[PDB]
């Protein structure tokens, strides 16, 4: 439940 | 056996708890002993759904006609003794189109069903929502309706570079407006899967919260 | 994974949604690196069940020694990112002794714990009944501790002339004295058993209101 | 969920 970089990132492929 | 919705505590979560029709419950199976047997089922369950203050109940609509889904319900509420709130579980697409009566489909199920209860305070909808989506002349004419609540597969989630489920822009953008509603959630599928990767899935809907 | 505890509205049921710690967590385990990893986990847990808004979590203490379950969560307490109340599962009578360190032994485990935590107001006790009793000079010193909740196992249950499930004498006794503190209510042992029997148990409990 | 006669009495046996 510790939020890191990037977790939210879109998907860069689908 | 029961459901549990997520409600957003941001205008930080919360958790409440919904009751579920069985599934093999079909009111109006073609059959006749299907629809007696499961007319009768149905009031067990909105009762024992009643007796334990379950705040809402999530019942199916998945075809076209739903007059004995309706008379039921509309008898049970006439007792008064009701969870006092009916979600009727709808597909924003159906399935059977993936392998007016095209993309409106589902919502003239809702609005049919809708108008046999004449247009009930007590009943609103629970939104399913799958991989395809609809044009938006009919996401706008959903968006009138009571919605309740939305309902997420864990299977729409694409995973990004660093690994986490995260929603197609399609499908943001469509979240976005239902986070303005200000819905409930429930996430389906989350079997095979850890307490903490489904904890994932809500921290991104809170992040989602601000795009 | 969570549980669901049952609140009389007398003073007619009302439901809501504890989280319970995975079993295997054991902070306490002899083994030095079982201490490590439950410490871990344990916290993974409660900030999850704080995340969700979850109002209580049940957190067993089945043995004497207690101290590293005290300090991590006093610890998570002080984050301030908590579920805000901690129900500890307590047996009214130690398990191993059915095949003051008499009968009033897990009364001693709380009253241990308690002081660990400094008698802090998030801590109450969920307390465990079996079918063993004891004595009144026990019963009375545990009525004074903080009772949330009992647990109630459908073991303890005798069924009766017409089938159904009651409380003996003796355990209809109790269950009254737990009444009249409005204590909440946990059924364990729900597996193979309809949701239409698994209701009875809570029409017995209401009856019982009235005794 | 129809309480019916008889259904609270006690086990005449244990």
């Amino acid at each position: 439940s510790r939020v890191v970089p990037g977790q939210f990132d879109d998907a860069d492929s689908s | 056996l029961c459901m549990p919705v997520f409600h957003p505590r941001f205008k930080d979560w919360n958790t409440l708890i919904v009751g579920k029709l069985s599934p093999w419950i079909r009111p109006d199976s073609k059959v006749e002993k299907i629809r007696r047997n499961s007319e009768a089922a149905m009031l067990q369950e909105l009762n024992f759904g009643a007796y334990l203050g379950l705040p809402a109940f999530l019942l199916p609509l998945n075809q076209e006609d739903n007059t004995n889904l309706a008379r039921v319900l509309t008898n049970h509420i006439h007792t008064g003794h009701h969870s006092s709130m009916f979600w009727m579980r709808v597909p924003l697409v159906a399935p059977e189109d993936l392998r007016y009566s095209g993309e409106e489909k589902t919502w003239m199920w809702w609005h049919n069903f809708r108008t046999l209860c004449d247009y009930s305070k007590r009943i609103a909808v629970a939104l399913e929502i799958g991989a395809d989506l609809p044009s938006n002349h009919v996401i706008d004419r959903w968006l009138g309706e009571p919605i309740k609540a939305a309902i997420l597969p864990t299977s729409i989630f694409l995973t990004n570079k660093k690994g986490f489920p995260v929603l197609s822009k399609m499908h943001q953008r469509l979240i976005f407006r239902l986070l303005k509603l200000e819905v409930q959630f429930i996430i389906t599928g989350t079997n095979h899967h850890s307490e903490k990767e489904f904890c994932s899935y809500l921290q991104y809907l809170e992040y989602l919260s601000q795009n």
